[PDB]
């Protein structure tokens, strides 16, 4: 039910919650990723959705079984407004903007490594009308470059 | 300039520099020179980790591991098991079953609990019975390898019963019936065992159950130099009580044609630890008795000899054989002369010259030790009976692919059935690397397959099975008419060839009509065919069938060419076939490191036989189709980073690795991005750790190139990874209202 650019992107997210890349989640994966962008699910909710999509039963979900668990019946332009919370994710003090700060901050909660310099350099490359921050429309280009 | 592997008598390879010659540290051919790898000093899990997956490159691997103790490795799901001739501690240790449990193949160290365990897992999952398949001569540590899969698989999904500790028990019984002397093993078994490990609906162990195959008939009546019949006969000869051997008529086994000649076989004590073994499984001397009662009515009706007498033809027994007929009679509960004019005559009554009553007294008494290995088996099987089950787990051992310097029709059908295992083998290896490409998101692997040996073997009307078949019902049978017959049918065949072709200087004297080369899997088998068509006759006439089937001995009631034993071995291992069809499977490959059963000796050229021998040779060629080498990312972070500039180190693996490949331009023909590994075809590793140790600055320079790449997958890294969070928090809150 996904196009192949839409597969592509969400394999490459896979490897953030997959950290050692033995190509397998578990519920821990899951919460810890989860509460570091700002979510708050009980151990019995990551459970309960993990055991919907768990074949094995050893609690431990492959990437398939990971993009099934995403999928739902949705609303037309609920993914919109899922790509604006994505944003306001980013978008911290909700000026509408994306700084360095900010993209740091972010870099920072999902384990990334890199130098202040290297936040300044993606701000740059996002940042199309040069007034040094990322917007909404600058950041879905972004987000679904080639 | 690069080391390769060259052929050494007696380390199989040396490392140096239409043929080749060679500078150690001498004239090869091209295709026995393989690259090696560049660092001898390390070692991988995963044969599947080198840059060249072949047979030398594995034989140097699972020897450096060996040498630290480390028996078992992989090639892929396969597992390379090599006997340490010592008790290694505590990896069969309890606390170790229970971390192999649940554990993906390859997140432990190489075991045969995780070759166990994968098979549970996938019975489980898969809703499908599991067949573990071990090859391995005599030595190779088999026996003690298949315990541990059963001990294994029932402390960890057993219900605190005992299976395999029963299996255990029952096991010296299937040996006295089944096993035998042969020239190169004191204790060697002749049938095929399927030990079957047995599950209910919720994956618990819940009973086991023997399957069995092809026991070798011939050797009830006929055995070679240096061979023996089944350890039973010679056991009771030098066991029975006084009284015992009084009742039987036993005596020394010199006094039976069935039994030829060796003083570390102890048959006396084997006999008393038999017995012992009996009474431990809940065999009362009643059915002792009568096991051992048919045991020696088959040496009797051996012993029946026959002769010419000018009787208005047809011959007669030796009255010299007067009491060998009395004492078999008594103890197969027949009529002495009922029995007698049935070992002389067939029904009309047609005369019997002495050959043909010769194979009539062995027709029977194949027929009965079959029988009551049969039912022998099924008495093993009631010392740990269930009552339903949904899948099974089964190790598989039987007899593997084997050549002398003399080839006979016993070797041409184990052959036989080893190339029919060998084409299973490869099949669900090809299987296995085509899901395995599948789950990680990547392809057809490149094969041809032996299908062409099988059908020389068994193909209709033209197989080498029909023509013996054919020739047996010829008015004079002839094993050379049989041999010409198979030439002049096979004409250009890519697996048949004339004794006088092979490599062998002791075979190209042997006619064009007393022999034929088979190129089988493993190597080139050159049969001499002299005999092929007396052993493939040893039917039973129905008038003789019916005689023993109306036994006053209720025990023997109650185990019961136009058919040749060709065709049978062919109907039985095609069932045997069937079962292991039906399963998923897994393979074990055992390898004996040296003749004297010493530790830390490795025997390079004797191993490497033996890896021809069990088909892995055959394996790797086939794996060389598809991606035969293949490492995880943070493998490939750990051995390159310092290649390229800092700023790709700060790269997690995965996107390091994603990084060089962009930066390198390599095609992704070649080299494949999995979900947990980059694959590699053949070559194209090595290729890849060339341009990795390459110019260094031009090297930085292409890294530039990625920039912007580089960045935007960063953004979309996070991003996506934001979205996903968003939409499992959509979807808690979908699975609640
Ligand atoms: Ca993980
Ligand atoms: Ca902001
Ligand atoms: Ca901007």
């Amino acid at each position: 039910q996904l196009t192949e650019e839409q597969i592509a992107e969400f394999k490459e997210a896979f490897s953030l919650f997959d950290k050692d890349g033995d190509g397998t989640i578990t519920t821990k994966e899951l919460g810890t990723v989860m509460r570091s962008l700002g979510q708050n699910p009980t151990e019995a909710e990551l459970q309960d959705m993990i055991n919907e999509v768990d074949a094995d039963g050893n609690g431990t979900i492959d990437f398939p079984e990971f993009l099934t668990m995403m999928a739902r019946k949705m609303k037309d332009t609920d993914s919109e407004e899922e790509i604006r919370e994505a944003f306001r994710v980013f978008d911290k003090d909700g000026n509408g903007f994306i700084s360095a700060a900010e993209l740091r901050h972010v870099m920072t909660n999902l384990g990334e490594k890199l130098t202040d310099e290297e936040v300044d350099e993606m701000i740059r490359e996002a940042d199309i009308d040069g007034d040094g921050q990322v917007n909404y429309e600058e950041f879905v280009t972004m987000m679904t470059s080639k | 300039g690069k080391p390769v592997w060259a052929p050494h008598p007696t380390d199989g390879f040396q490392v140096g520099n239409d043929s080749l010659t060679i500078e150690p540290l001498f004239l090869a051919l091209i295709n026995q020179v393989f690259p090696a790898e560049e660092d001898s000093k390390k070692d991988v899990e995963d044969n599947c980790s080198l840059m060249y997956l072949n047979e030398a490159t594995l034989l140097h691997n699972i020897k450096v591991r060996y040498s630290k103790d480390r028996i078992y490795t992989y090639v892929a799901n396969i597992l390379i098991a090599v006997n340490p001739y010592f008790d290694i501690p505590k990896i069969y240790s309890s606390e170790t079953i229970k971390s192999y449990q649940g554990k993906s193949l390859g997140t432990m160290p190489p075991h045969v609990f995780a070759i166990a365990d994968k098979a549970f897992r996938d019975m489980k999952v898969l809703k499908l019975s599991q067949s573990i398949i071990v090859s391995g001569e005599s030595g190779a540590g088999k026996t003690e390898n298949t315990k541990f899969v059963l001990r294994y698989l029932t402390e960890s999904y057993g219900t605190g019963q005992d299976i395999d500790d029963r299996i255990v028990e029952a096991n010296p019984l299937l040996e006295a019936f089944g096993n035998a002397k042969t020239v190169r093993n004191n204790n060697s078994s002749r049938f095929g065992k399927f030990v079957e490990i047995h599950f209910n609906e919720k994956s618990s162990v819940v009973g086991g159950f023997v399957s069995h195959y092809l026991l070798e008939k011939s050797r009830i009546c006929v055995q070679g130099k240096e061979e023996r019949n089944y350890h039973i006969f010679y056991r009771l000869c030098a066991g029975a009580s006084e009284d015992i051997r009084e009742r039987l008529h036993l005596s020394s086994p010199d006094n039976f044609r069935y039994l030829n000649r060796d003083p570390l076989l102890d048959d006396h004590g084997d006999f008393i630890r038999m017995c012992t073994a009996m009474k431990k499984i809940g065999l009362d001397d009643e059915e002792k008795l009568d096991l051992f009662r048919v045991v020696a009515g088959v040496l009797h009706l051996g012993n029946i000899d026959f002769e010419e007498a000018g009787s208005t033809s047809g011959c007669n027994l030796k009255n010299k054989s007067t009491q060998a007929l009395e004492y078999c009679a008594e103890l197969l509960g027949l009529d002495q002369d009922d029995l007698r004019v049935s070992l002389t005559t067939r029904v009309i009554k047609v005369p019997l010259k002495v050959e043909q009553a010769n194979n009539a007294r062995d027709a029977l008494a194949k027929t009965v030790y079959s029988h009551l290995f049969d039912h022998v088996v099924n008495r093993v099987n009631q010392c740990f009976p269930f009552e339903t089950s949904s899948y099974f787990i089964g190790v598989l051992d039987i007899a593997g692919f084997e050549y002398f310097e003399h080839n006979s029709f016993e070797q041409f059908c184990i052959n036989y059935c080893n190339e029919k295992l060998q084409q299973f083998f490869n099949e669900r290896i090809l299987k296995e690397e085509q899901e395995l490409y599948q789950k990680e998101g990547l392809n057809e692997v490149h094969y041809v397959d032996n299908q062409d040996c099988i059908d020389l073997i068994e193909a209709r009307l033209v197989g080498i099975l029909d023509i013996l078949d054919e020739e047996n019902r010829l008015p004079q049978p002839s094993d050379q008419h049989f041999t010409s017959a198979v030439h002049q049918k096979h004409k250009d065949h890519f697996r048949l060839s004339i004794p006088r072709k092979s490599k062998l200087a002791i075979h190209r004297n042997i006619r064009d009509d007393e022999g034929f080369i088979i190129r089988h899997f493993a190597g080139a088998v050159c049969y001499e065919t002299t005999q092929f068509v007396e052993k493939n006759n040893d039917a039973l006439h129905m008038s003789l069938e019916s005689l023993i089937c109306e036994s006053r001995d209720k025990f023997i009631r109650e185990l019961f060419s136009f058919i040749s034993v060709g065709n049978k071995f062919k109907t039985q291992l095609n069932l045997l076939l069937d079962k292991l069809r039906s399963t998923g499977a897994s393979f074990i490959r055992c390898i004996k490191p040296n003749l004297k059963m010493t530790s830390h000796h490795f025997e390079g050229a004797q191993i490497l036989s033996q890896l021809q021998c069990s088909g892995m040779v055959s394996v790797l060629d086939l794996m060389q189709g598809g991606f035969p080498s293949r490492a995880s990312f943070h493998e490939l972070y750990n051995m390159y980073k310092k290649y390229m500039p800092d700023k790709l180190a700060r790269l997690d693996p995965r996107l390091f690795c994603k990084a060089l490949f962009k930066a390198l331009g390599l095609n992704e023909i070649d080299y494949k991005f999995g979900l947990t590994k980059v694959f590699f075809r053949p070559g194209k590793f090595a290729e890849f750790d060339q341009i990795m140790k390459s110019d260094p600055d031009h090297l930085a320079e292409l890294v530039k190139r990625v920039n912007h790449w580089l960045i935007c997958s960063r953004w979309k890294k996070v991003q996506w990874c934001s979205l996903s969070v968003i939409k499992l928090k959509n979807k808690i809150k979908y699975r609640a209202e």
